[PDB]
RNA sequence: AACAUGUUCUU
RNA sequence: CCCGUCGCUACUACCGAUUGAAUGGCUUAGUGAGGCCUCCGGAUUGGUUUAGGGAACCGAGAAGCUGGUCAAACUUGGUCAUUUAGAGGAAGUAAAAGUCGUAACAAGGUUUCCGUAGGUGAACCUGCGGAAGGAUCAU
RNA sequence: CGGCACCUUACGAGAAAUCAAAGUCUUUGGGUUCUGGGGGGAGUAUGGUCGCAAGGCUGAAACUUAAAGGAAUUGACGGAAG
RNA sequence: UAUCUGGUUGAUCCUGCCAGUAGUCAUAUGCUUGUCUCAAAGAUUAAGCCAUGCAUGUCUAAGUAUAAGCAAUUUAUACAGUGAAACUGCGAAUGGCUCAUUAAAUCAGUUAUCGUUUAUUUGAUAGUAUACUUGGAUAACCGUGGUAAUUCUAGAGCUAAUACAUGCUUAAAAUCCCGACUGUUUGGAAGGGAUGUAUUUAUUAGAUAAAAAUUUGAUGAUUCAUAAUAACUUUUCGAAUCGCAUGGCCUUGUGCUGGCGAUGGUUCAUUCAAAUUUCUGCCCUAUCAACUUUCGAUGGUAGGAUAGUGGCCUACCAUGGUUUCAACGGGUAACGGGGAAUAAGGGUUCGAUUCCGGAGAGGGAGCCUGAGAAACGGCUACCACAUCCAAGGAAGGCAGCAGGCGCGCAAAUUACCCAAUCCCGACACGGGGAGGUAGUGACAAUAAAUAACGAUACAGGUUGUAAUUGGAAUGAGUACAAUGUAAAUACCUUAACGAGGAACAAUUGGAGGGCAAGUCUGGUGCCAGCAGCCGCGGUAAUUCCAGCUCCAAAAGCGUAUAUUAAAGUUGUUGCAGUUAAAAAGCUCGUAGUUGAACCUUGGGCUUGGCUGGCCGGUCCUGGACCCAGCCGAGCCUUUCCUUCUGGCCAGGACUUUUACUUUGAAAAAAUUAGAGUGUUCAAAGCAGGCCUUUGCUCGAAUAUAUUAGCAUGGAAUAAUAGAAUAGGACGUUAUGGUUCU
RNA sequence: GAUAAGGGAAGUCGGCAAAAUAGAUCCGUAACUUCGGGAUAAGGAUUGGCUCUAAGGAUCGG
């Protein structure tokens, strides 16, 4: 089938090389999984040694991370708005690693307002407003009032990240293999990184 | 499969076919020890020839030289114990002054001739190949067989040997009784 | 080649094994085990080629079916067991013991041991590392694990091990001055002690050993057993010979003067 | 001035 | 002593119309078995298990279907290599005593030879320049 | 000092003729390029290449054959000389 | 044994080849062939085609037994013994065969995995926050069958597990997050969660340059090991299994308990493997000089795929990569190597083939299963062959063993057996054409019969004598018996036999030279024939055809082809080039090869060893002293010979690069050289020898390997670098300034 | 002026007449040669619609 040995090319001097054995399985390769956007289809593949892969077929969640905040939380996968190596993958959504996704911003809004008491967004609308006098005027015990101030102070966060929490999708790259090991796992954008992004985006 | 077995070839032949000097030794070497043909003397011409091969190379190292000492005396203790060299000759440089003369003397041919077993150096190979020889306590058949000093006390008529103690054969179980 | 090999030619088996040309195709192949393959001596050679108690490998079968023979104490059946260094082979049946050891010809000699002495062993300190649940433990020269050791202790170092209980009793640090035995090379066999070790970052370290006559011989580190902690004093009985070498003019004169 | 040629094979 | 043409015979190789022939390899293009992956499909089957008659909705799932992927093989064309038929043509070699002359070896009866160019049954002859390996180491 | 040569010798070289290099080479090594490997077939055939052409350069094989060849010696012969 | 001889001429000296000569574990062939030990054997042409039979199976007390199978009544009315079938597990990826493909490929030595997978083995190693033990399938089996036919199977009825899927039995204290109330300058607290180990991602430990105003592993080196936090997962597994003994405790309940074990299980280690991988090294060819890059060629970034690195593949981008130091292309009557033949030395030639590595199973490709295969005594498809058929269909792969056809110069029996060697399996027991034993076997190799001894008159100068007179001896072979052996055979041992023409009858080539041995007789008459070469033969042939004699080797001798020496006729050592073959018509010129001399030489002092003699001291050998000789060290001479710390070793800071040579580590057996051994000798083998034992015993040496790589001493030879617009060297504890840690 | 099963020049003096080919892009292209050619040699592949992506500019303002 798909091979990966190095025999079928031509030699470094230019030469065309003449054939040495029929194909070995232990040089054997297989199909891209060419993971999409969809209710979760995973896929086992037996490989050598009796070990296992999960070719991630189509996926709905995965864990992502806010690296400052450490803390991570199993949000959605909207779609995919950026890939570095080709524009494919972006114009039909095909979720491999490094590729540029929005993911539901929910729950890690939900553990800021919970772990801090403030609120992100920031926006000053209808329901903006609404929400954020809300979450000012929540009902918090004289500990947990004491609790949260002590995680006061480094409450702000940067001014990038916060914006997007406006539309409630915020700005990630896949971090794990999806063809690899099934899942489709990331990190939230941040600072310089962030920045390119944007800027290949918006341009 | 199972490994090889190793063997060789205990002669050579003459590089010049007919020299008349070199025949006329060879017969007069087969009649002085009635041997069977010149492959006798060209095993002597060989065995002689890898012995001063090896032992040349030796006398062309030094003295108190371990590979030189060791197999020099190897070999001159191998030559003295078959009868070859005698006492006084342990050097090594007697031993190229040694003669196809001599490896043929140490041949129960000639030893059973010498000490009087046999009317004839003829009667004395058909006396060994008829078997009615004893070399110690082993009966030998083979002319070849070469005597050492230990094995020259040691040959007599056979244990049961017709001519040693026993019934004594065909022609006479057939004539003696009319 | 598909697949592992399962038989071992005659002619490619260990050659410090004295296995005779003509018997027949075939040699014993050692198993996997605590051993390698080419520094290991199997039981079958050990109970047949050596001690002459078996007349052939049926009967090598059936001495062990019968929980006659054993290594470290413990019993094994495996006909091919890869026996190897500092292994100690038991036979309550006979009354007899054994330790395998290099005599200085470069061959495993059958060295007889007592029944006290046939109750421990010594072992190489390959590495030290750290375990799942930061459990310290080494590995030695025989695929033994022992967890929890000395804290001091590193590669290249001897640990005593009891045969029962698989416990360390005590070891040794290595440094100069360290009676030894040469593991592999030319210097198969015979006995030596420390003079100085050579440090060659990527490379194989040197080490600079004496004999208890003056002969100063090197060796890869990797072939380096200690064996004591000063001369004169190993920790295991010495076969006949005690690991000196003899050049074969020396060897020649004994004989002639032995036999009279 | 002219002047071409000499069967085969040896002892 | 010896040269070439010519005559009889035998053997070897070469050129040669036949867009000759045959065999083996590589290859464009066209078609393409089959497996594997994927996609739906849903013969059949047990119930995530529950319903007065059983109505939902769980699981397992064969044939087949979609799209890929690896790609045998066939046709066509191309190219490479190796054998090989062939009217006729032009050589070479061999083979006691065929024909014609006598070119060379003597100043070989025109000294011989080299290069080049013409001519001629054949050896060869002639022109221009060269060599002595000359028939002159010299006036 | 450089050059074109010559005469004698032969230590030396060589099969000899001869050679001041053709010496300093079995007592075999200063540096370096090119060429040959018995006689023919044959500098032929074929492919390539240069040339207007004539040709030049590169360049086989099948097959055939016991010599061909070099230098000198004695004779013989010469439309050679004395 | 470092060797030559015949042939050009009337004669000579040369060049030069032809011929002769000897070897070949090198093949065929002719003739001949008594004995023993050892032994290759359908590679060469056709990796051509194959009838038939066999070559892979496997059960222990410890997985599953209502054989309606066998035995008997027994510590067993759930079974318990033996033992078919079948399920399950394991093996079938080893072995054996072959050499077609293959020319930086394979392979060899040498590396790397801080770049990966790994059944098994052996070590370890998990108390994780209905349980007197859960379900439902099917085989085996009885029963109806269908097809011409295959190791084809369908309906129906049972029934099991270490098969399949499910699921609890549980410690101890402790940490963390959320936190209704509550104390009140910041405490307590009810109640909720996570605790293991796997999986994925992200983020933090993973430190160790020396004094002022705390614990921490490894490496040459890491994002290593290990650990923590937050989350994640079509939830991995933290035992619903099995045999024999049945003990101890009573709070006497079919009570609580507990001995050797079988099997299994996560992770790590190890072992057996694998897959990649560094450096150097291959035969002929230019009538192959440019090659590679469309469609990956060289590289970069990102991904996908893989067990994992990597253009392995994709997207975008750059325009690179190899080459006269021979790339690329073509040939190979090319698998590589260990090795083999010949060998003064240097070389030449060969290696299908007993060991190692690779590759293949008619050709191609694609897969399943499995730890491991791109497996062919596995599947699928095409092509080519090919079997059966009732014409609808079915079944194949001998380059396994033996055997057939074909091919050719060219190669053996359809035999016996697991007894050795080892391999596999659940296994002490089963299986093994692997392997071992016989048949065929003048491939090669070792030893080695075809005769001998006496007497008459003879013959002769003390025996060496030409014939025929006898007594004996013997194994070639046939055969009582044992041995040998799995059973045999054969050898070895041995009853009765077994020689005068001992007819129990030796052959193959020769007799001009080279080259050893005739000018004897007939035949022919340049014919027939011989003759490697020169030649013989035309009516007196030492050469043909024949008879006699002789020569050489002999159980072996001759022929053909190839190759080695001879060949200094391939020449590095080591050829030749005026005329024998052969200096380019002549200069220029790049690659290549090769290039003048020169830089620490001398001198002195102290001292180790081993060489000869003087002491001589002699038991071959022994000590201080003198003499000299060789191999060495250390100091001093303007003085090279790294440099600090602790304080002659052991941790830091720096080093101009090479060639060459020394020494060493390591380098598979087999083969080679070589030490030990009455295999009766020997070739061989690695054994064997001892007062005769209930034991004792030396062994299974040693060198050779080294082009390349690694470590190491030396500094001649031959290179390389340096300070010239000074941008140079030193300032140790020079001085000042700017940065870091 | 058209079309025609199967065959495909057997028709005819003769392929007369008709048919077949045809634009463009990309690939590939022999002998021979006056070196200019031969050449569109020969012989292959692609081509619609729609929705997108990329490249190639001008003028002002330090
Ligand atoms: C018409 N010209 C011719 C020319 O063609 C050639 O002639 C050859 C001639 O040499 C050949 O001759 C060849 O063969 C013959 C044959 C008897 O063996 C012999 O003479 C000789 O071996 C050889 N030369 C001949 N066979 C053909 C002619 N055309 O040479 C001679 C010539 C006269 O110039
Ligand atoms: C010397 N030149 C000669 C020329 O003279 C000629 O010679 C022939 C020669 O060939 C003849 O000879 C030839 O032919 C005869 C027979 C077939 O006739 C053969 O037996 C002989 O072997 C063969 N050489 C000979 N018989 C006469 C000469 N003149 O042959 C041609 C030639 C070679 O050019």
């Amino acid at each position: 089938g798909i091979s990966r040995d190095s025999r079928h090319k031509r030699s470094a001097t230019g030469a065309k090389r003449a054939q040495f054995r029929k194909k070995r399985k232990f040089e054997l390769g297989r199909q891209p999984a060419n993971t999409k956007i969809g209710p979760k289809r995973i896929h086992s593949v037996r490989t050598r040694g009796g070990n296992q892969k999960f070719r991630a077929l189509r996926v709905e969640t995965g864990n992502f991370s806010w690296g400052s905040e450490g803390v991570s939380r199993k949000t959605r996968i909207a779609g995919v708005v950026y890939h570095p190596s080709n524009n494919e993958l972006v114009r039909t959504n095909t979720l491999t690693k490094s590729a540029v996704v929005q993911i539901d911003a929910t729950p890690f809004r939900q553990w800021y307002e919970n772990h801090y008491g403030a609120t992100l967004g920031k926006k000053k609308g209808g329901a903006h407003a609404a929400h954020a006098a809300e979450v000012a005027d929540a009902k918090r015990s004289r500990k947990v009032e004491r609790k949260l101030a002590a995680r006061s102070g480094a409450a702000a966060i940067e001014s990038a990240v916060d914006s997007q929490f406006g539309s409630g999708r915020l700005y990630a790259v896949i971090s794990s293999r999806p063809g690899q090991s099934g899942r489709c796992d990331g990190y939230i954008l941040e600072g310089e990184e962030l920045a390119f992004y944007l800027r290949r985006l918006t341009a | 499969p199972r490994a090889p077995r190793t063997y060789s070839k205990t002669y050579s032949v003459p590089k010049r076919p007919y020299e008349s000097a070199r025949l006329d030794a060879e017969l007069k070497l087969a009649g002085e020890y009635g041997l069977k043909n010149k492959r006798e003397i060209y095993r002597i011409g060989f065995q002689l020839s890898k012995i001063r091969r090896a032992a040349r190379d030796l006398l062309t190292r030094d003295e108190k030289d371990p590979k030189r000492l060791f197999e020099g005396n190897a070999l001159i203790r191998r030559l003295v114990r078959i009868g070859v060299l005698s006492e006084d000759k342990m050097k090594l440089d007697y031993v190229l002054a040694l003669k196809p003369e001599d490896f043929l003397e140490r041949r129960l041919q000639t030893q059973v001739f010498k000490l009087g077993l046999a009317r004839s150096i003829h009667h004395a190979r058909v006396l060994i190949t008829q078997r009615h020889i004893a070399v110690g306590k082993q009966i030998v058949n083979i002319p070849s067989f070469t005597v050492r000093l230990d094995s020259q006390k040691h040959i007599d008529f056979a244990h049961n040997s017709p001519y040693g103690g026993g019934r004594a054969g065909r022609v006479k179980r057939k004539n003696q009784g009319k | 080649a598909r697949g592992p090999k399962k038989h071992l030619k005659r002619l490619a088996a260990p050659s410090h094994w004295m296995l005779d040309k003509l018997s027949g195709t075939y040699a014993p192949r050692p198993s996997a085990g605590p051993h390698k393959l080419r520094e290991s001596l199997p039981l079958v050679v050990f109970l047949r080629n050596r001690l002459k108690y078996a007349l052939n490998g049926r009967e090598v079968k059936a001495i062990m079916m019968q929980q006659h023979v054993q290594v470290d104490g413990k019993v094994r059946t495996d006909t091919t067991y890869p026996a190897g260094f500092m292994d100690v082979i038991t036979l309550e049946a006979t009354n007899e013991h054994f330790r395998l050891v290099y005599d200085v010809k470069g061959k495993f000699a059958v060295h007889r041991i007592s029944a006290e002495e046939a109750a421990y062993k010594l072992g190489k300190v390959k590495k030290v590392q750290l375990g799942k649940k930061g459990v310290p433990y080494v590995v030695t020269h025989d695929g033994r694990t022992i967890r929890y050791p000395d804290p001091l202790i590193r590669a290249n170092d001897t640990v005593k091990i009891d045969l029962a209980t698989g416990k360390i009793d005590d070891f040794i640090k290595f440094d100069t001055g360290r009676l030894v035995m040469v593991t592999g090379g030319r210097n198969l066999g015979r006995v030596g002690v420390i003079v100085h070790r050579e440090k060659h970052e990527g490379g194989f370290d040197l080490v600079h050993i004496k004999d208890a006559l003056e002969n100063t011989f090197v060796t890869r580190l990797s072939n380096v057993f200690v064996i004591g902690t000063e001369a004169g004093k190993p920790w295991v009985s010495l076969p006949k010979g005690k690991g000196i070498k003899l050049s074969i003019s020396e060897e020649r004169d004994r004989r002639r003067a032995q036999q009279g």
